[PDB]
RNA sequence: CCGAGGGUAGGGCCCGUGACUGGGGCGAAGUCGUAACAAGGUAGCUGUACCGGAAGGUGCGGCUGGAU
RNA sequence: UGGGAGAGGGUGGUGGAAUUCCCGGAGUAGCGGUGAAAUGCGCAGAUACCGGGAGGAACGCCGAUGGCGAAGGCAGCCACCUGGUCCACCCGUGACGCUGAGGCGCGAAAGCGUGGGGAGCAAACCGGAUUAGAUACCCGGGUAGUCCACGCCCUAAACG
RNA sequence: CGAUGUCGGCUCGUCGCAUCCUGGGGCUGAAGAAGGUCCCAAGGGUUGGGCUGUUCGCCCAUUAAAGCGGCACGCGAGCUG
RNA sequence: GAAUGCCGGCAUGAGUAACGAUAAAGAGGGUGAGAAUCCCUCUCGCCGUAAGCCCAAGGGUUCCUACGCAAUGGUCGUCAGCGUAGGGUUAGGCGGGACCUAAGGUGAAGCCGAAAGGCGUAGCCGAAGGGCAGCCGGUUAAUAUUCCGGCCCUUCCCGCAGGUGCGAUGGGGGGACGCUCUAGGCUAGGGGGACCGGAGCCAUGGACGAGCCCGGCCAGAAGCGCAGGGUGGGAGGUAGGCAAAUCCGCCUCCCAACAAGCUCUGCGUGGUGGGGAAGCCCGGGUGACAACCCCCCGAAGCCAGGGAGCCAAGAAAAGCCUCUAAGCACAACCUGCGGGAACCCGUACCGCAAACCGACACAGGUGGGCGGGUGCAAGAGCACUCAGGCGCGCGGGAGAACCCUCGCCAAGGAACUCUGCAAGUUGGCCCCGUAACUUCGGGAGAAGGGGUGCUCCCUGGGGUGAUGAGCCCCGGGGAGCCGCAGUGAACAGGCUCUGGCGACUGUUUACCAAAAACACAGCUCUCUGCGAACUCGUAAGAGGAGGUAUAGGGAGCGACGCUUGCCCGGUGCCGGAAGGUCAAGGGGAGGGGUGCAAGCCCCGAACCGAAGCCCCGGUGAACGGCGGCCGUAACUAUAACGGUCCUAAGGUAGCGAAAUUCCUUGUCGGGUAAGUUCCGACCUGCACGAAAAGCGUAACGACCGGAGCGCUGUCUCGGCGAGGGACCCGGUGAAAUUGAACUGGCCGUGAAGAUGCGGCCUACCCGUGGCAGGACGAAAAGACCCCGUGGAGCUUUACUGCAGCC
RNA sequence: GAGCUAGCCCUGGCCAGGGUGAAGCUGGGGUGAGACCCAGUGGAGGCCCGAACCGGUGGGGGAUGCAAACCCCUCGGAUGA
């Protein structure tokens, strides 16, 4: 439940941060840690090709399992749930019978001192995994291989789900989070719940530092610049756009469909998305 | 105010200096260019 | 020392007045339509919401103080 | 103490009918709608029919002139949690009562905020008719909203 | 056009007279006082302020009067801008 | 002889400007051919969170000493960062390397590219980050954590002893981490002493004093004391840590738990080794057997990997410890002792500057540490001062205009002006008090006022210590004294009312614009199912993202509040297995050439044939657009109402002479004596209007308007005064400009504005200080305007290509 | 050619002093239980004042400059984008 502040700055009036309620450990697991490569959003040729990155507070990656079929059978126990800065949903440590520990992301639900298991065989509860073809139909899981063994791909966003409609064949039929209605392989494994910190979404940044804090500098507008810039610049005194609005490279930005046509995977998404 | 140039031994021999003329089609013609004219240094001293 | 009161500053209440503006009351024979009283020709009334020159209309819910 | 009836309330779950949509098959020259029509839809294969899928909302018969609640109001079925109420016995306390300015809480619909949901319905709106006009009544569309959660609003022909 | 800096102000003047005032006159529909109109006259004088970048103009309070023009629409190797 | 020609030489301006911060000088004595300028002394002034000291970078002998003065030095020069010569930089412990990794760079494997080359895992390189053993004093003209003295320490090799399953590039632990706030105890540093040591001093009216002045330490091994950091012990199981593993991880049992134990660090003490002032006497010597103690303040530094809170969630690798594998257990490793061994480079000097970056000995620029004392509430602020360092490398006079910087001003008080521009005013702290409005924070330092020094007396609490004295820190009550005046000097808000714009803090045109522009949280549309879309690249490969629709790209709008209407005919985008059109290809009715002929060769209709376009729909927070004429009410005027033409549809709410209104200073009201601006209204809006958003909005603003109070040299209207220049004398000595000049006024004339022509007038020859009317004065081959079949940026439904995509 | 300047990456460093006083926590009141109220504690913030530091608002000087962008007064930010 997202938490405000009294106005007793101008920022302060707005700004909404996390509770940060569900987390019980507050340092990671530093056998599960690595360094995390800032990059700008510049590429080995050093240019910028994802405009307005950098200055964002320094992260450590968190290696998360997004397998889990490594360990079938082995169960675990839920040692902790922390903070992780590099993705929005919480992640839970796992510490494993085996010995061995990891982090899953965290499902809606899951309590510290519970036990997960993935396999063909799990019950199917909040934080187990198993093949889609063995999770029953209408149930809502998280973290879903798009290819058997390829790692997961989908819902995994803080407060996201997929939603298991039906069967057919060696495929399962899932609705995305985006509400796409795709097949994806009965073999490709999903975790029984939905991403937890739902309320991620209600958070109100408030003020222009906290883009900074997040890596986020300045967006510039188009309509801002001059015509070497972008077709949108230019123009005495203010302007509309004058032109289908368009890109700084040129292309239209409102409404042209930019999915590859001859896409193979055409064959397996059964209705683009909603709303 | 300050001015352009801010003299730094380190930056001149790695930006200007033989080896870095060496790896490179552009800094090896270089190099023959001032041998041909018979330049007394083919690059820029640096105490180091 | 206190002290009528005089002065500087700032608030509170009341009265009168103000370009213009809002509706209200009233005014023998103005203009527009016809909402209500008969099932008043779409039963009416109603809180609310939206819309429309105007009465009003419509939606959602409610009342019978509705007719056969 | 022992009993009873009930759509009293809150939470989670879940069942079938129907409408819309989508996919398959079968099929053809119209369907729809009205006072009569037109807009609309349909040979780019609609309507009517059969199988499949998705989703929302509301609960047919029972059903009553019935039941419950303080009022607003409450209706498929299941479980849990909880209120009020009636009766029998005549067992306990011994007037501990009535009402109640303020206060506090509840409070149809519409409306408002933040998320979600959206089948049908439908303010506004558009079109077709009607008409002197028709910012209406009738028809084809149609966005809020109607639905869920949390928080506001606090009104009524809130009536017996 | 191998540059003759351009509006207004300020400062500093100087000149013209088709004279705003002061001096001298004729005519009057000049009783007096006060005016009108024309003639002579450039010696001197010709205020302070509100508005606007303004020049101009309007207004306030006065005044004998609150003149109109030229000097590269006088004057930026004098200032302002 | 001309090319604003080119190279050089030399003139003019001119003995002119200037001689580089207004921190400041004077005298005596030396030296020398020569002295304002060098050396010495006394006096004066300037810096002192520096203008002092120490590192780093950059510079590269500039350092020290002798001998010099032609040039360099803005003057001088005997001097010097200058000329000549000699001398000077010493390390196992300080810095870097023989150690580690970071970005990045490179790169066996591998991938890609006409060539050149581009990528790339490991690995390697890469430091101001990690890691690692030296502190104090003495010495030289010049180096010192380096030499020397004292006391400590590290690594390598070999040996002795004791101990142990020894053994690694492999496993594991550790290293290892943010921001804000902060405890305890110390140390650095500082203040005081009636206590300790000291050469002396008694002045000019007083003082022989519990007097003045000066000083009262630094380093230190083991132990020990104080304060901290780090850390559970044992057993059983074990499938995980890419072999193994007694280690680590996970599970269970027992015991210990704010402790203790063990270990590590700081501080204190500590054998011992050092230092040691003023003053006086020529850097030295004495003081001196110097003394070296007590109290107080006290870090941002230390104990440290300490503690708490918070969200934006905070390097790696080695050293190190542990575990084992091959191996080997005559070894090997561990602990203690002993001897031996211990390389390469830097080290001078400048370092906020005359030695670095600015062409200069250039008022500019340059990262880290130390930065004393007193008073002012604090402080690194301000004034004065210590240590230390300077007086800025031209001076001497004069006491004009004028200029700069500064002080004051009778009466008035914005009348100045585009504008209160500028300058006054106000000014710190304590207390009293404080409005509309508001998002309840604010607006607020609102406004506005009172207090402020010194002396005596009484007293409350806090720290240290001991609970007390002393010292130190916050206060309270009473009585008095002096002055024009008590934050007595210096540093230190003028305030209010009311509009426009932008929510806000931020950002910008380096060097004419800081704003209303950009950004911004927030809102909406749209693309994207992941080998994502998109971006860079020929590609490989990267970014996106080690992310996954609560995510990422693109676009417009721009906190928040209340809202965002009507038009899909045109352009865009989205949907549409029909129809029309349509290229290469297929197909081959049917012709043609040639050959004696079989054949060879050529053209070719119907028909089949994608995307695109046509066509059918949808779509506005997509590009965009949102009417005209005529008539009508019982006074008039005006039209709720009607008629008709046109459109895809005719502008809704809200707002309006506006950052928009032409006519315009519209009209009316307010404010003023007077108001083209301002504010409030009206609405015939030339030419507002709803995300190129509409209308508001508390708070905010070096934004732009209007008004008032305060107060002023802004002004009426100017006066006087200060210093730095201007002026004069001695020294040094530029510049642009320049056809040559023996270069006057008027009225004319002239290519139309004449020193230079005509006529006339005026005028002895040459300077110096001043002023700017002319020389169409200087500067810059007009940047406005045109011209050139000149150029370049930009746009599009101009033309024609190309990338890209289909 | 990024030793100037722009952005990003890695690794270090710096920000005197003073002021305001959010959440939370404690206690007290309150209630059926709550909300909530008061006091204390606390120390948040693109909070406030002001040096270092980073700027460059207005004016004046300078204009063959001390300087090819400087000097004086004044003014903005100063725990943060
Ligand atoms: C800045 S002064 C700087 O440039 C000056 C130059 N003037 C001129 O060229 C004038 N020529 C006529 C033109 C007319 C217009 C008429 C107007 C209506 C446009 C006015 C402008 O100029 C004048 C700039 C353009 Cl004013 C002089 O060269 C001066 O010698 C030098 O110092
Ligand atoms: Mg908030
Ligand atoms: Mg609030
Ligand atoms: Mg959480
Ligand atoms: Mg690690
Ligand atoms: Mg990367
Ligand atoms: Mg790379
Ligand atoms: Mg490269
Ligand atoms: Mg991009
Ligand atoms: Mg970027
Ligand atoms: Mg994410
Ligand atoms: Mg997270
Ligand atoms: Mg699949
Ligand atoms: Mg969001
Ligand atoms: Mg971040
Ligand atoms: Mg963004
Ligand atoms: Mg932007
Ligand atoms: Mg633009
Ligand atoms: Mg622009
Ligand atoms: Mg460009
Ligand atoms: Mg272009
Ligand atoms: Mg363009
Ligand atoms: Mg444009
Ligand atoms: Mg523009
Ligand atoms: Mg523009
Ligand atoms: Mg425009
Ligand atoms: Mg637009
Ligand atoms: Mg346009
Ligand atoms: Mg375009
Ligand atoms: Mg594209
Ligand atoms: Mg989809
Ligand atoms: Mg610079
Ligand atoms: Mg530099
Ligand atoms: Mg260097
Ligand atoms: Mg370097
Ligand atoms: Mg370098
Ligand atoms: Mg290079
Ligand atoms: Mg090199
Ligand atoms: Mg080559
Ligand atoms: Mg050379
Ligand atoms: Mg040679
Ligand atoms: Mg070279
Ligand atoms: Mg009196
Ligand atoms: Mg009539
Ligand atoms: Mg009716
Ligand atoms: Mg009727
Ligand atoms: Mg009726
Ligand atoms: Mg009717
Ligand atoms: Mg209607
Ligand atoms: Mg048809
Ligand atoms: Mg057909
Ligand atoms: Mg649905
Ligand atoms: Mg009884
Ligand atoms: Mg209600
Ligand atoms: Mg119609
Ligand atoms: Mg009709
Ligand atoms: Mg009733
Ligand atoms: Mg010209
Ligand atoms: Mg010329
Ligand atoms: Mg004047
Ligand atoms: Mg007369
Ligand atoms: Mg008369
Ligand atoms: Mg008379
Ligand atoms: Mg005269
Ligand atoms: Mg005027
Ligand atoms: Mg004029
Ligand atoms: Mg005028
Ligand atoms: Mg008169
Ligand atoms: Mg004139
Ligand atoms: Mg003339
Ligand atoms: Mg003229
Ligand atoms: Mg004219
Ligand atoms: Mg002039
Ligand atoms: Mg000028
Ligand atoms: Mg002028
Ligand atoms: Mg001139
Ligand atoms: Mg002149
Ligand atoms: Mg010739
Ligand atoms: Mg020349
Ligand atoms: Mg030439
Ligand atoms: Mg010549
Ligand atoms: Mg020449
Ligand atoms: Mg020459
Ligand atoms: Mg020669
Ligand atoms: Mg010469
Ligand atoms: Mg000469
Ligand atoms: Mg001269
Ligand atoms: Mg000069
Ligand atoms: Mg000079
Ligand atoms: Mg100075
Ligand atoms: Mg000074
Ligand atoms: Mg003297
Ligand atoms: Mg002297
Ligand atoms: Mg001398
Ligand atoms: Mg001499
Ligand atoms: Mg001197
Ligand atoms: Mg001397
Ligand atoms: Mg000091
Ligand atoms: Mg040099
Ligand atoms: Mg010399
Ligand atoms: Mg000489
Ligand atoms: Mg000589
Ligand atoms: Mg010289
Ligand atoms: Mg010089
Ligand atoms: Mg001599
Ligand atoms: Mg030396
Ligand atoms: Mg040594
Ligand atoms: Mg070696
Ligand atoms: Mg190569
Ligand atoms: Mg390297
Ligand atoms: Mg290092
Ligand atoms: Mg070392
Ligand atoms: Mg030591
Ligand atoms: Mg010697
Ligand atoms: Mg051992
Ligand atoms: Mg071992
Ligand atoms: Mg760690
Ligand atoms: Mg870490
Ligand atoms: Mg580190
Ligand atoms: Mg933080
Ligand atoms: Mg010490
Ligand atoms: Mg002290
Ligand atoms: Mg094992
Ligand atoms: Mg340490
Ligand atoms: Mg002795
Ligand atoms: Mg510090
Ligand atoms: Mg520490
Ligand atoms: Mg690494
Ligand atoms: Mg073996
Ligand atoms: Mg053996
Ligand atoms: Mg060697
Ligand atoms: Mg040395
Ligand atoms: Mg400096
Ligand atoms: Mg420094
Ligand atoms: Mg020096
Ligand atoms: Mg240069
Ligand atoms: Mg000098
Ligand atoms: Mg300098
Ligand atoms: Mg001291
Ligand atoms: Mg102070
Ligand atoms: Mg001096
Ligand atoms: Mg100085
Ligand atoms: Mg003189
Ligand atoms: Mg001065
Ligand atoms: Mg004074
Ligand atoms: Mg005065
Ligand atoms: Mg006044
Ligand atoms: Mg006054
Ligand atoms: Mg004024
Ligand atoms: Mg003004
Ligand atoms: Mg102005
Ligand atoms: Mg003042
Ligand atoms: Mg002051
Ligand atoms: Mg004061
Ligand atoms: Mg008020
Ligand atoms: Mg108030
Ligand atoms: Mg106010
Ligand atoms: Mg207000
Ligand atoms: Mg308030
Ligand atoms: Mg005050
Ligand atoms: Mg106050
Ligand atoms: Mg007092
Ligand atoms: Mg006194
Ligand atoms: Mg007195
Ligand atoms: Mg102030
Ligand atoms: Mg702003
Ligand atoms: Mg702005
Ligand atoms: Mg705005
Ligand atoms: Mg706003
Ligand atoms: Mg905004
Ligand atoms: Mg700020
Ligand atoms: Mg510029
Ligand atoms: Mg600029
Ligand atoms: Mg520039
Ligand atoms: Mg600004
Ligand atoms: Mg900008
Ligand atoms: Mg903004
Ligand atoms: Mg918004
Ligand atoms: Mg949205
Ligand atoms: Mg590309
Ligand atoms: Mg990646
Ligand atoms: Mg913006
Ligand atoms: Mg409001
Ligand atoms: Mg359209
Ligand atoms: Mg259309
Ligand atoms: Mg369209
Ligand atoms: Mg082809
Ligand atoms: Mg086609
Ligand atoms: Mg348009
Ligand atoms: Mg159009
Ligand atoms: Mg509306
Ligand atoms: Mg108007
Ligand atoms: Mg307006
Ligand atoms: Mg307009
Ligand atoms: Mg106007
Ligand atoms: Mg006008
Ligand atoms: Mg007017
Ligand atoms: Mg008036
Ligand atoms: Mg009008
Ligand atoms: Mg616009
Ligand atoms: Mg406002
Ligand atoms: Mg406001
Ligand atoms: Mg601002
Ligand atoms: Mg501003
Ligand atoms: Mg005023
Ligand atoms: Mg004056
Ligand atoms: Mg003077
Ligand atoms: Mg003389
Ligand atoms: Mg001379
Ligand atoms: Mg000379
Ligand atoms: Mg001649
Ligand atoms: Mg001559
Ligand atoms: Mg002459
Ligand atoms: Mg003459
Ligand atoms: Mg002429
Ligand atoms: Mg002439
Ligand atoms: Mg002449
Ligand atoms: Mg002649
Ligand atoms: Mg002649
Ligand atoms: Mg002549
Ligand atoms: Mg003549
Ligand atoms: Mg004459
Ligand atoms: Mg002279
Ligand atoms: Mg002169
Ligand atoms: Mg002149
Ligand atoms: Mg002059
Ligand atoms: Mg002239
Ligand atoms: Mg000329
Ligand atoms: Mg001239
Ligand atoms: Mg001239
Ligand atoms: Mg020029
Ligand atoms: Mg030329
Ligand atoms: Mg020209
Ligand atoms: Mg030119
Ligand atoms: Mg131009
Ligand atoms: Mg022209
Ligand atoms: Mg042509
Ligand atoms: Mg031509
Ligand atoms: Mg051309
Ligand atoms: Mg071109
Ligand atoms: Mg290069
Ligand atoms: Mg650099
Ligand atoms: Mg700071
Ligand atoms: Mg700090
Ligand atoms: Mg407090
Ligand atoms: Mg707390
Ligand atoms: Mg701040
Ligand atoms: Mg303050
Ligand atoms: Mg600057
Ligand atoms: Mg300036
Ligand atoms: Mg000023
Ligand atoms: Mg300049
Ligand atoms: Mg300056
Ligand atoms: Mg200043
Ligand atoms: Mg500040
Ligand atoms: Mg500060």
């Amino acid at each position: 439940a997202v938490k405000k502040f009294k106005p007793y700055t101008p920022s302060r009036r707005f700004m909404t941060v996390a509770d940060f309620s569900e987390i019980t450990k507050t340092e990671p697991e530093k056998s599960l840690v690595k360094p995390l490569k800032k990059t700008g959003g510049r590429n080995n040729q050093g240019r910028i090709t994802v405009r307005f990155r950098g200055g964002g507070h320094k992260r450590l990656y968190r290696i998360i399992d997004f397998k889990r079929w490594d360990k079938v059978g082995i169960p675990a126990k839920v040692a902790a749930i922390e903070y992780d800065p590099n993705r929005s949903a919480r992640i839970a440590l796992l510490h494993y019978v085996d010995g061995e520990k990891r982090y899953i992301i965290a499902p809606d639900g899951l309590q510290v001192g519970q036990q997960v298991v993935a396999g063909p065989d799990a019950p199917i509860q909040v934080g187990n995994a198993l093949p889609l073809r063995f999770i029953p139909v209408g149930t809502v899981v998280h973290a879903v291989e798009l290819e058997p063994k390829k790692g997961a791909k989908l819902a995994r966003a803080a407060g996201t789900s997929a939603q298991i409609q039906g069967r057919e064949g060696d495929y399962v039929i899932l609705r995305l989070p985006s509400g796409e209605l795709r097949k994806v392989h009965g073999e490709c494994y999903a975790t029984v719940g939905a991403v937890g910190n739902a309320d991620h979404k209600n958070i109100v940044l408030g003020k222009a530092g906290r883009s900074r804090w997040l890596g986020r500098r300045p967006h510039v507008r188009g309509a801002a610049m001059n015509p070497v810039d972008h077709p949108h610049g230019g123009g005495e005194g203010r302007a509309p756009r004058g032109r289908p609005p368009a890109s700084p490279w040129g292309w239209q930005t409102k409404g042209l469909k930019t999915r590859k046509r001859r896409k193979p995977s055409s064959r397996f998404i059964i209705a683009r998305r909603k709303k | 105010m300050k001015r352009t140039w801010q003299p730094n031994r380190r930056k001149r021999a790695k930006t200007h200096g033989f080896r870095a003329r060496m790896r490179t089609p552009g800094g090896r013609k270089v190099l023959k260019r001032r041998r041909q004219k018979g330049r007394w240094r083919l690059t820029p001293a640096v105490r180091k």
